[PDB]
């Protein structure tokens, strides 16, 4: 009759809601993270530590968990899976140090889609070393590859670099100033670009992860408040 | 006393009942 | 007669201090003991002033007695009755112009008053209507808005029927005294509410920002079950000790019981707001935004804040003795306390940006259906 | 020295092509519908509002009886809702939180899934014994999965972002026909009512006409000016409409060789994310980019009129086999049926 | 290299020699089943009430 | 169906003038953005220089950088680049892309090694 198939019904019915918000206990305690960069910029290195289209890995940090998503295995398109990772609560960009304008026009893209515009993007300066090699061997030059280094200054606000040579800092400010002016030149107070200097040993990436997150989340909960 | 702010409507709400409608001292004459 | 029991009380009960304080102490007027204040020998002296007794419901703090020695003999003569006589014609405390503030002050509430209702209703029927913009958040500002209406309405009915008519206070029915009573637990509530959603502004911004869930079990007891607590121990202590008509007096200390708590709640508000502000200064530091235009955000944010936290109870604590300073306070003070529902819900409901793209989106809905 | 020789004989068959296309042509579609009724102002209002979900909805499909639809969302869950009585009658945790797309055979015993992750899962549903787990894991495609329809119990095919369309075979594991010619991803496909041929709109901004039995494409149609979002068969079988991101809905014709018509406003510039047929294929139910989905009259080209109800953009929506309702699906993780 | 360009040109020829029948009578019989099933549209002509499940 | 076509390129002395002007086909010329992107053998596919809708937003490369000068002709459905002071650096296979949507600025893909949008192309190499 319509009533025993009512009652299971309402009884599978609530037995699965039950299980629903079990599961979003759990869903709302993990933020997801994208790791993205171009090849050969190190970040297999940082996804070692701990085929398929996905790779799955779990870390926590102060009791929080973290589920970051290397996007291996994919196609070299990516103007369409990128849409995915719009919930996400930051993108990891990874950048190796003409391999760098490829970056930037990637980053670009990346900040003025319009589906990723509340997404803020935490960028990471891989391979700190290389550079330094490069730029002390003499071999090759960057002002020829950029005609914007001959009349760039230092800037005094900020450089606490006590070992490295001045031309090792001008070469890597340089490049976090040239990401940092495609990002701050069309945002709208919506997402922010978190520059950082890691090597390719680094164990602090995943506070420095830590930290852009909960400042990420702060500035979200802000936003909320119409505060900021 | 009350005279913190949290406790200012009960003493307008007071002052009107006590004095829109008298609890005069008539201290003018014969009075201290 | 009870008020006038205990005012008659107090009169025998400063005379003994009167003369306790004389007989200690050790051209020359007689000293001679007053009615309602006696008036120690005095060496000539003339317009000695001290404040009103205010032993009586019709005198006042605010103004203060006068009186000369040796002027005319050795004290002033009333020519009535040829006898020593002080002036307390200014002490009258009644006047038309103090009648005239009192009640451009009670009708600037009722007109408040009534204003935030019609501002809040509408606030609270938009919350729940909108399923889209529920939020954790949106639970603590419904409650706001609710014993925001539940304070208001018990406020406005308590100053057109209980004030006004004299005759139900003089029955003194035991329904009379539990208005009052519910009158202190909602205002109670309502004041313990603004420190609820200060701390989950605190515990939002400030310290645990990763962490979204947070059970709300403890907020609703905070909000709705502490406040019975201070309300039910006032109730016993007034009856055992200190019983009015209606129960319905300030002159008491017994008060404190029900304001003791509501001033610590909003002060533990004000350490909330300045680590906000400092974390909100913070913020846009590591941006490096503009240090002229820095001041001014910082400024409307915590102008927004103050309706929300009920801030201001603590910035004006204590009244104002100067009559000018008084009026400021008077005119300032309930001008914030009777409109904080309206400007609670004009930022919050009227001014939102969630709030309002989905009432254009909803109304372009509506008029496309009709 | 050969490709001049390639390139101009191209040339030569693209241009033979065209003019064959020219001929065949005589008169628009808006020169000889233009004596019809029009249909005149629709609205239909949300009926029922399915809530559960956690994350954002990228696809949905109803049943084959119009009562149970299946819905996957970037919360790795799989919901099998009653239409009629707003019930989950299942929940399937997936393995994986990035499904991009999801069936329901025509028998309905099975549900199928696939997202970043190029595999596609068969998830048994009629077995009752307290458990609903996965029966074949699908692998072998290189790229994400974009759509995937159930020809059989055992037969199922499968659209790559890797330029590629397969036709897989439960029960064993492997591959049966391989489809290319795809210079671009595949972001969906559709089988013909008599299931034997099915169209695939890539971002290249043209569909190919494949044949399921032997495996080889039969006709290529172009004319959008951008990637092809969604694309549906046309109730009789010999016509299509293809929703892409030039802002524009085009109706392909299977015989003509050559588009039909096209759907375009100007007020409006937006990518159309689905695009579904009513029961008699009159009306063209299109979502798009701006938060609500438009219906087209496909025989005059006039916006009937426009179901308005969603937060956020819509990313899948279908007419039931029996056209009672509609039902669409956004990203703020809200089912709403409309009739 | 130069297997895709012949492949490309291959399928050309596939493509080329397909049969294309006048748009008019293409457009003639789409409209034709359009209006033969028109009332079996419930969404193009409104049902009763009575007669959907949805209530 | 998109189809740009290209023109130019060919033996030329090193510090010479070249001019690229692509015949856009198929679709609204002053909807997308455009980009140029180059191809050097050996060597994977790079990114020379964009020009936005209406001609608002000129950028190029580095490299090139302060030495070419992109038009885009609405009109008449042609883009060109016109190159000066050519260097032994710039031998390359140039192709003009069409970019993925409509008035969006993401532009995505652009240089991706199978794109559908983008031109055929024109030998590009100076020597002696």
């Amino acid at each position: 009759d319509q009533r025993n198939e009512e009652k299971a019904q309402r009884e599978a019915n609530k037995k699965i809601e039950k299980q629903l918000q079990k599961d979003k206990q759990v869903y709302r305690a993990t933020h997801r993270l994208l790791l993205l960069g171009a090849g050969e910029s190190g970040k297999n290195t940082i996804v070692k530590q701990m085929t398929s289209g996905i790779f799955e890995t779990k870390f926590q940090v102060d009791k929080v968990n973290f589920h970051m998503f290397d996007v291996g295995a994919q196609r070299d398109e990516r103007r369409k899976w990128i849409q995915c990772f719009n919930d996400v609560t930051a993108i990891i960009f990874v950048v190796a140090s003409n391999r760098l304008q490829a970056a930037l026009k990637l980053f670009d893209s990346i900040w003025n889609n319009k589906w990723l515009r509340d997404t803020s993007v935490i960028l990471f300066l891989n391979k700190q070393d290389l550079l330094a090699e490069k730029v002390l061997a003499g071999k090759s030059k960057i002002e020829d590859y950029f005609p914007e280094f001959a009349r760039y200054t230092t800037p005094e606000d900020a450089t606490p670099e006590p070992g490295e040579d001045p031309r090792v800092t001008r070469a890597k400010y340089f490049i976090r100033d040239e990401f940092l002016r495609i990002s701050t030149a069309s945002g709208d107070g919506r997402h922010y670009c978190y520059p950082h200097f890691t090597c390719s040993v680094d164990t602090e990436n995943i506070r420095r992860v830590f930290n852009d997150c909960r400042d990420i989340i702060q500035r979200m909960h802000l936003r909320q408040y119409e505060l900021l | 006393k009350c005279n913190t702010a949290t406790c200012a409507t009960q003493r307008l709400a007071e002052f009107l009942r006590h004095s829109s409608n008298n609890f005069p001292t008539n201290v003018g004459s014969n009075t201290p | 007669p009870f008020l006038y029991v205990v005012g008659r009380k107090k009169m025998m009960d400063a005379q003994y201090k009167c003369y306790d304080r004389m007989q200690q102490l050790p051209p020359y007027c007689n000293r001679t003991w007053d009615g309602w204040l006696c008036w120690d020998d005095t060496p000539a002296g003339v317009l000695s002033y001290q404040f009103c007794p205010d032993y009586f419901p019709d005198f006042d703090p605010s103004e203060k007695v006068t009186k000369y020695c040796d002027e005319k003999g050795v004290w002033f003569k009333h020519p009535e009755n040829n006898r020593t006589w002080s002036n307390y014609t200014m002490c009258n405390a009644f006047t038309p112009e103090k009648l005239k503030n009192a009640y451009v002050l009670y009708y600037l509430a009722i007109v408040g008053h009534s204003l935030s209702i019609f501002t809040l209703v509408i606030s609270l029927g938009i919350f729940v209507f909108f399923r889209s913009l529920g939020c954790q958040r949106v639970t603590l500002h419904k409650n706001m808005f609710l014993t925001y209406i539940l304070n208001s309405m018990i406020i406005i009915i308590h100053l057109v029927e209980v004030v006004p008519n004299g005759e139900l206070v003089r029955r003194d029915p035991v329904s009379c005294k539990i208005l009052h009573f519910f009158h202190q637990y909602m205002m109670a509530c309502n004041y313990f509410w603004m420190l609820c959603e200060g701390i989950y502004l605190h515990t939002l911004i400030v310290v645990a920002v990763f962490t979204e869930k947070q059970r709300l079990r403890w907020y609703y007891l905070l909000g709705w079950g502490f406040p019975l607590v201070p309300t039910t121990i006032h109730a016993i202590t007034r009856a055992v000790y200190f019983n009015d008509n209606c129960w319905l007096s300030v002159e008491t200390h017994l008060l404190y019981i029900i304001h003791g708590p509501v001033m610590a709640a909003l002060v533990v508000n004000f350490f909330f707001l300045l680590n906000i502000v400092r974390v909100l200064v913070t913020k846009m530091r590591e941006t490096h935004e503009a240090e002229s235009h820095m001041y001014l955000k910082a400024v409307k944010a915590t102008m927004i804040l103050v309706p929300l936290l009920g801030i201001q109870f603590v910035v004006f604590p204590w009244r104002p003795s100067n009559k000018m300073l008084g009026k400021i306070y008077d005119y300032v003070m309930h001008s914030l306390i009777h409109f904080q529902g309206f400007f609670v819900a004009t930022i919050y409901c009227f001014c939102n940006n969630e709030v309002q793209t989905t009432v254009k989106r909803q109304w372009a809905q509506f008029k496309i259906q009709w | 020295s050969e490709l001049d020789q390639l390139r101009q004989e191209a040339e030569q068959l693209k241009n033979q092509i065209r003019d064959a296309r020219k001929a065949c042509a005589d008169a628009t579609l808006s020169q000889i519908t233009n004596n019809i009724d029009p249909v005149g102002r629709i609205q239909m209002r949300t009926r029922r509002t399915l809530r559960g979900h956690l994350a954002k909805i990228y696809a949905m499909h109803w049943g084959t009886d119009s009562r149970l639809l299946v819905s996957a969302s970037q919360d790795g869950k799989l919901i099998i809702w009653d239409s009629y009585t707003t019930n989950k009658v299942h929940a399937i945790p997936l393995r994986s939180s990035w499904v991009m797309t999801c069936a329901y055979a025509p028998s309905g015993n099975y549900v199928a899934c696939g997202g970043l992750d190029n595999i596609c899962s068969i998830y048994n549903l009629k077995t009752r014994e307290g458990n609903v787990r996965v029966s074949r894991e699908l692998a072998g495609h290189t790229g994400y999965l974009s759509c995937c329809r159930f020809l059989d119990d055992n037969q199922i095919v499968t659209s790559s972002g890797d330029t590629t369309c397969a036709l897989w075979d439960i029960e064993t594991g492997q591959q049966t026909t391989t489809f290319t010619g795809h210079t671009g991803d595949v972001m969906s496909l559709s089988l013909a009512p008599d299931t034997r041929l099915f169209v695939s709109g890539a971002c290249d901004a043209s569909a190919k006409l494949w044949d399921v039995r032997e495996g080889m494409c039969r006709q290529t149609f172009t004319g959008h000016e951008s990637d092809i979002n969604a694309i549906c068969f046309f109730p009789n079988g010999n016509a299509f409409a293809t929703g892409s991101d030039d802002a524009t809905c085009r109706l392909f014709d299977l015989r003509a060789d050559q588009e039909l018509m096209t759907y375009s406003h100007d007020n409006i510039i937006c990518g159309i994310t689905s695009v579904s047929f009513s029961k008699s294929g009159r009306l063209l139910l299109a979502g798009y980019d701006d938060f609500n989905c438009n219906v087209w009259d496909a025989l005059k080209a006039d916006r009937a009129g426009v179901l308005a109800g969603h937060d956020n953009r819509v990313s899948c929506l279908g007419v039931t086999d029996d056209g009672m309702a509609v039902a669409t699906g956004s990203w703020d993780s809200f089912l709403k049926i409309w009739n | 290299s130069i297997a895709q360009a012949r492949k490309l040109v291959e399928q050309l020829k596939m493509e080329a020699n397909i049969d294309r029948i006048k748009v008019s009578k293409a457009a003639a019989d789409l409209m034709a089943y359009c209006e033969a099933h028109a009332k079996e549209d419930p969404l193009l002509t409104p049902v009763p009430a009575s007669e959907n499940p949805f209530r | 169906q998109v189809q740009l076509q290209e023109s130019g390129g060919g033996l030329v002395q090193p510090g010479g003038s070249l001019r690229l002007s692509c015949a856009a086909s198929g679709f609204t010329f002053s909807n997308y953005k455009m980009n140029w992107v180059r191809q050097a053998p050996g060597k994977g596919l790079e990114w020379v220089s964009d020009i936005s809708q209406s001609g608002a937003s000129i950028s190029y490369t580095g490299s090139v950088k302060g030495r070419f000068t992109i038009s885009r002709d609405n009109a008449k459905n042609t883009l060109y680049l016109q190159m000066n002071s050519l260097k032994p650096e710039d031998t390359a296979v140039y192709y003009c892309a069409r970019c993925p949507a409509p008035f969006t600025r993401d532009c995505f893909d652009v240089t991706s090694t199978t794109y559908a949008y983008r031109g055929q192309g024109t030998q590009v190499t100076v020597s002696s």
